RNA sequence: CACCCACUAAUAGGGAACGUGAGCUGGGUUUAGACCGUCGUGAGACAGGUUAGUUUUACCCUACUGAUGAUGUGUUGUUGC
RNA sequence: CCCACUGUCCCUACCUACUAUCCAGCGAAACCACAGCCAAGGGAACGGGCUUGGCGGAAUCAGCGGGGAAAGAAGACCCUG
RNA sequence: CGGCGGGUGUUGACGCGAUGUGAUUUCUGCCCAGUGCUCUGAAUGUCAAAGUGAAGAAAUUCAAUGAAGCGCGGGUAAACG
RNA sequence: CUACGCCGCGACGAGUAGGAGGGCCGCUGCGGUGAGCCUUGAAGCCUAGGGCGCGGGCCCGGGUGGAGCCGCCGCAGGUGCAGAUCUUGGUGGUAGUAGCAAAUAUUCAAACGAGAACUUUGAAGGCCGAAGUGGAGAAGGGUUCCAUGUGAACAGCAGUUGA
RNA sequence: AGCCCGGCUCGCUGGCGUGGAGCCGGGCGUGGAAUGCGAGUGCCUAGUGGGCCACUUUUGGUAAGCAGAACUGGCGCUGCG
RNA sequence: ACUAAUCGAACCAUCUAGUAGCUGGUUCCCUCCGAAGUUUCCCUCAGGAUAGCUGGCGCUCUCGCAGACCCGAGCCACGCA
RNA sequence: CCGACCCGUCUUGAAACACGGACCAAGGAGUCUAACACGUGCGCGAGUCGGGGGCUCGCACGAAAGCCGCCGUGGCGCAAUGAAGGUGAAGGCCGGCGCGCUCGCCGGCCGAGGUGGGAUCCCGAGGCCUCUCCAGUCCGCCGAGGGCGCACCACCGGCCCGUCUCGCCCGCCGCGCCGGGGAGGUGGAGCACGAGCGCACGUGUUAGGACCCGAAAGAUGGUGAACUAUGCCUGGGCAGGGCG
RNA sequence: CAGUAACGGCGAGUGAACAGGGAAGAGCCCAGCGCCGAAUCCCCGCCCCGCGGCGGGGCGCGGGACAUGUGGCGUACGGAAGACCCGCUCCCCGGCGCCGCUCGUGGGGGGCCCAAGUCCUUCUGAUCGAGGCCCAGCCCGUGGACGGUGUGAGGCCGGUAGCGGCCCCCGGCGCGCCGGGCCCGGGUCUUCCCGGAGUCGGGUUGCUUGGGAAUGCAGCCCAAAGCGGGUGGUAAACUCCAUCUAAGGCUAAAUACCGGCACGAGACCGAUAGUCAACAAGUACCGUAAGGGAAAGUUGAAAAGAACUUUGAAGAGAGAGUUCAAGAGGGCGUGAAACCGUUAAGAGGUAAACGGGUGGGGUCCGCGCAGUCCGCCCGGAGGAUUCAACCCGGCGGCGGGUCCGGCCGUGUCGGCGGCCCGGCGGAUCUUUCCCGCGCGGGGGACCGUCCCCCGACCGGCGACCGGCCGCCGCCGGGCGCAUUUCC
């Protein structure tokens, strides 16, 4: 029963929700085995980084969000085969890879790339046998230097290019921002209707004259 | 706490505070919004107009990162910037105007509301207003868009 | 209620939770069974008719009926008002 | 309805057995606001209590069925949902 | 619930199954308008899905044909009445 | 002059349903604090003991008891009962009352025994009266069968007897 | 927030410097009846939504401790003489 | 009628603490304020919503706070009933 | 001696011949979550909030506390309006010009308009002082009028969005069934120099067992023909007379 | 995201997904097309090495499966084969001996151990209570959690702390060896090969979903294609584009956990509470069965559990005894109310009971019973340091142009002072000194807060402190020994 001014309120407790309660007590118990079984698995894996493998450059997809750049699966077939690497080599050296992202522009593949010839200079690599360095990486730099790498490798941040103050030009001054956009919409919206009637004159055109 | 609650001082009154003849019942009147048509129409029509029927089209599978595109108004567009650049700017002997990208802000359409101060400005933004364009051109500045 | 028979001095009228069911009876109404007439398509209904249909407890308080006793005259008894 | 028959009745009495009664032993339950003498008044329009009057004498026994609008069941009749 | 499942049926019209009335005797009148039941499809009215044809660029729209049923025509009351 | 304190003046004081404030009213537990209390006696309970407060209630004396308890500042409630034909448990009046009244019936002597209407033996009078109150089985019971011993409880009186 | 002087605006109105409205300055306090009182404004909100009675007015009814209205007061919610 | 003292739909467990506008109950003190049974709408008439009546929280102002004991030195508040 | 009917409850009305209560002890009924709304307290404040994750000898307390900042993703707020395509909140004064045509191009300043109230504040003629004066020195109080006017209220303007009516102009790499602008009414949960966010507490409403106790019922899945009802199988039993 | 898009007698109500940020993160294998002398697999006999989960190897003119298709290469990320060139890159399997010793400090399991008062004096039935323990304080403390012990215990005991010790067993990590398997990878060019059918899809029906001209699922009917097919949230035709590749298969982690094994904890309950069950509880008991299902904790430190005398047939008593206590005596801690017995006191014919007012009686309380005190002065009778005032020493309060420092706050100067020899930031400008195409990351300059600094001015000693003085006050020690002062 209503009281005087208040809001229409609809709750979703119609449907015996008692015996579904998920109670949250167990949460710092889950953040400590959490935490344990990150040291552990860091313990485990022990020169080589303890988030894992390399992750590429990524846009977000939609409008709201293709400002802003992120890390993604793996890097792609194209940047792999153009940086020299094998695609199954990729794996064991902790180079994440996804064989089933394309690359639709030029950009991004050569700032992924550029990513990935940054790591592999940056990358020490450990012969399979210690005793037996064959061709992998040599001792000196390998003894103090190979240290565990904690956090995200070569994180992901957004670049933003500075663009100096300078003094304004007439064409910028005399440019007509609103009325460009709404002259756009206008464009966008009667292309097609346009040429429609644009066939149909051409069509009553080359039947005028008889 | 349990202790400053109405119910510790309605000890030994009998009908505790919900009086003798209509006395607390279960549901009168109905559960939840019975009857918003019936018997609490009044109610509804009092307090919630529009309450019933339908207005407007339907549009299945609604996707809000479509239509993102907040807003900045006029009057707030020099605090996207380091008081630095306005510094610089304002004291500036040649006719050098910075640069304000709402975007990188995140900010897409620059709204008209109030006014600006007298120093010429580039704006980057996805769209304008038509009252923004004209109040950044009447101080000299110059509207730019970007994609 | 009524009506008649007969006697009679007369066969007056009424109340008491329309006196009186832990006093009775259960003939009637007014459960369930059943038949008839009318009504209803039917289930069924009928201040319409007919038949069969469990009437429980007092040892409590008072009231009443009896039965002892109690108060006071020192005890006790007789005769008495 | 008739004959016969008889305590159904006039109109009640007497007798017999088991109780009831008293005693030894044994020993519950129902019910219980407090309780329990009336008339009238007023009152939720029929009081045990209140007002006014009548009055009021320990403790009990056997009966009793006038009252406790007695007990037994959150009326089964009527209405409402 | 289901199976070519099962009861009557180890049966076959003097048998199973479904009804009404209620021995014997004597009778069981009239009504087929209504509601049922049932016979006939006779050109046959209406009639779904599927199918057929046409318009359309297609969804679709329209049209034609017309199974039971209902109407139309008989019968039936020891069918309800 | 604990300023959340102290002091002055004036007016006023009904109250169901209901609302609000204050509570140095009360119960339980937690964080603080009282160099708190306690086997030279805690909690609890009893009390014709002394008081305080308008009241909720509180302090002290005496007795019992035998190991824990309280005040103040905050915190948190499964926090206050006369009712609900309330739940559980206990106890009254009724009340030494109703009652121990279906199927004819018991009596005498003796024994054991602390104790006899009821046990046992003998005598007498009766009943079932062969469709039995007799003699045996099925179902069901499950040791009730038999012997000895006991007299706590049961056998609605008793018992020396008994399933 | 009244009265009186000027002046200005109008696209309304119009013989007219007309009318009407609005606006801008100035001067007028004897505060333009009595009596009493300090006012204004906002948010949240419980309970209630069976009423009854009396003077007077009054409708239906033979009437009613009947049924229904107006006004005030009371009971409900209220003790006291 | 009978279907384990249960039959106009047995018994057991669960859904289930089923729903109830209806009945019953609803636990300490003092202080302050303090009602309504009326309007409108509702398959509404034993109920709600709504306005009204109530309480709480305030907030905006109004007369001043007069002389350290002394002692005023035409005109005496916004506004309200 | 005076006064004094039994409480609780429903009720217009209870001591009621209205219901519950024989007595005593213990238990016993507005709770928790979620979501709102308003008020109050606190922190920060056009911002605010780490609540999920992560980092710190992993753990007596500590399942706490602390920190993250390129963990602020995100939530709420900071912008509304329209069904939508979409659009989207600044004017005043002094000017020279068209023709200052109810308006088109610029200057200079100012920076959300005005009216009536408006706590507070400011100026303030004139007064109050002593043993007295002609003579002015420093500050205090009262003070008629006047001024700036907070919040808030009423009003009149102004701006944004939707929708009508009227009418005239402007823009261009697309010269268009293109885009833009004006004036006058009207519809909005708007603007008009922010007030929100987080946390706590109280009250009210609602969904949940929802203050406690209460149905007649409904559904699902099982157990019963040891009683009765009926059919079948296999057993057992029913003196003595009368009629004829 | 979001109680949103949407569903809904568009009523009550219902209600996702994408993107974003995190936890975790791992990818693959067939069929098919092919190529390779079936290259493949199972079983059984013999031998060797083993046992510990039954395998490795060798042999069989030893059987069987299998061409109605085993195995190797190969899978949509393309693949294969030839040539050319480049690079030898080193795998996994189970033991032999040992180190790191497995590791937040043992890897796990089990076992046995490791500090310090029973000191003195006292309380008590018993004490773990109370007082003390000279050296800055009884002793240990990496141990002051807990439990037991006749109370209340860090030191009596078990434990507790400890990258403490010792012993036994088990498991996975590197080296040299052991037995054998183990077979070419990449880049370029050329030539070939490339896909899952009663399935998709369509109609219809029923259910489901937020899915709305139909989200998903299923039945029935129809029934595919290969520049094909699916999806692109409004039915349909034409057209472009995007995206994936269905009808075959596997896969750890993050995640769930009211059952089980073993633990830890709690602002929870405390025997009518908390599980139904603190106890011989799913027991006793009930119902034919399904099933329903309780009540019930406490002597005492220790049985020391009442010997023995006596009455009774005994139950039960009176004595006695144990104990600190039986006024703790086998359902025995405490022991309320209701109700009952007795004793004492009082009263009683309007049922009791109640409010107000007194009176009488009674149990108690008042250390009641010759009634307070204490500041000054006066008088008397006695004492005693010492009273005042001065001297020495100490300490406090107040004031001082800051007398002197230490300073403090606001600015103010040149910044010698910091990107080497001070920081933190900046949506501020730059190599026109430095490594990535004329295309970055560095390094610079500047700005703003600044970091302590060198000094000075300004107001002050402030409630930020000292030294000096001057005053005041107090105390201790002298003198002061009497008309003072005090008792
Ligand atoms: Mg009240
Ligand atoms: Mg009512
Ligand atoms: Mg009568
Ligand atoms: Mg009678
Ligand atoms: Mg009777
Ligand atoms: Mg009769
Ligand atoms: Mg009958
Ligand atoms: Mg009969
Ligand atoms: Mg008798
Ligand atoms: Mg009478
Ligand atoms: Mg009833
Ligand atoms: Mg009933
Ligand atoms: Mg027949
Ligand atoms: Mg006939
Ligand atoms: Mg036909
Ligand atoms: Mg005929
Ligand atoms: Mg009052
Ligand atoms: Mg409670
Ligand atoms: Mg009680
Ligand atoms: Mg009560
Ligand atoms: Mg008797
Ligand atoms: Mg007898
Ligand atoms: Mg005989
Ligand atoms: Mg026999
Ligand atoms: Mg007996
Ligand atoms: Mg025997
Ligand atoms: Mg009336
Ligand atoms: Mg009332
Ligand atoms: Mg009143
Ligand atoms: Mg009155
Ligand atoms: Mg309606
Ligand atoms: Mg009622
Ligand atoms: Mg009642
Ligand atoms: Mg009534
Ligand atoms: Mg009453
Ligand atoms: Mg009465
Ligand atoms: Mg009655
Ligand atoms: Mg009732
Ligand atoms: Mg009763
Ligand atoms: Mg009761
Ligand atoms: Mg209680
Ligand atoms: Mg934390
Ligand atoms: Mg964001
Ligand atoms: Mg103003
Ligand atoms: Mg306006
Ligand atoms: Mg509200
Ligand atoms: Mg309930
Ligand atoms: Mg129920
Ligand atoms: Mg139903
Ligand atoms: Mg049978
Ligand atoms: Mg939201
Ligand atoms: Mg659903
Ligand atoms: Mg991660
Ligand atoms: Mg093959
Ligand atoms: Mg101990
Ligand atoms: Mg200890
Ligand atoms: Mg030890
Ligand atoms: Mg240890
Ligand atoms: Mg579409
Ligand atoms: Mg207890
Ligand atoms: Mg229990
Ligand atoms: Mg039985
Ligand atoms: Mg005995
Ligand atoms: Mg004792
Ligand atoms: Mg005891």
């Amino acid at each position: 029963a209503p009281s005087r001014n208040g809001m229409v309120l609809k709750p979703h407790f119609h449907k015996d929700w008692q015996r579904r309660v998920a109670t949250w007590f167990n949460q710092p118990a889950r953040k400590i085995r959490r935490r344990k079984a990150r040291q552990a698995k860091a313990r485990r894996i022990a020169p080589r980084p303890a988030s894992g493998p390399i992750r590429p450059i990524v846009r977000c997809p939609t409008v709201r969000y293709h400002t802003k750049v992120r890390a993604g699966r793996g890097f792609s077939l194209e940047e792999l085969r153009v940086a020299g690497i094998h695609k199954k080599v990729a794996r064991t050296i902790g180079i994440s890879v996804d064989p089933r992202r394309r690359n639709k522009s030029t950009e991004s593949l050569q700032a992924n790339v550029q990513r990935l010839k940054e790591y592999r200079s940056k990358l020490i690599l450990f012969p399979r046998k210690p005793s037996a360095p064959k061709k992998g990486d040599s001792s000196a730099e390998e003894l103090k230097l190979a240290t565990q790498l904690t956090g995200p490798v070569m994180p992901v941040r957004n670049v933003y290019k500075k663009e100096k103050a300078r003094v304004i030009t007439e064409e910028e001054k005399n440019f007509k921002a609103f009325a460009s956009l709404r002259m756009a919409r206008a464009n966008a919206r009667l292309f097609g209707i346009r040429a429609k009637r644009a066939k149909e004159a051409a069509e009553q055109d080359v039947e005028k004259k008889k | 706490p349990s202790r400053l609650r109405k119910t510790r001082k309605l000890r030994g009154h009998v009908s505790h505070g919900h009086g003798r003849i209509g006395k607390h019942r279960k549901h009168p009147g109905g559960r939840g919004n019975a009857g918003g048509l019936h018997h609490h129409r009044i109610n509804f029509d009092k307090y919630h107009p529009g309450y019933f029927g339908k207005v407007g089209m339907k549009h299945y599978h609604l996707k809000r990162n479509q239509s993102f595109c907040p807003t900045v108004n006029l009057d707030k567009l020099w605090t996207l910037v380091s008081e630095q650049t306005r510094v610089n700017a304002a004291k500036n002997k040649t006719g050098a105007a910075p640069i304000i990208d709402v975007v990188r802000s995140g900010y897409y359409k620059v709204l008209g509301k109030g006014k600006l101060p007298k120093q010429p400005v580039i704006v980057k933004a996805k769209f304008f207003s038509r009252r923004a364009e004209e109040k950044i051109k009447s101080v000299g500045g110059a509207c730019v868009l970007v994609a």
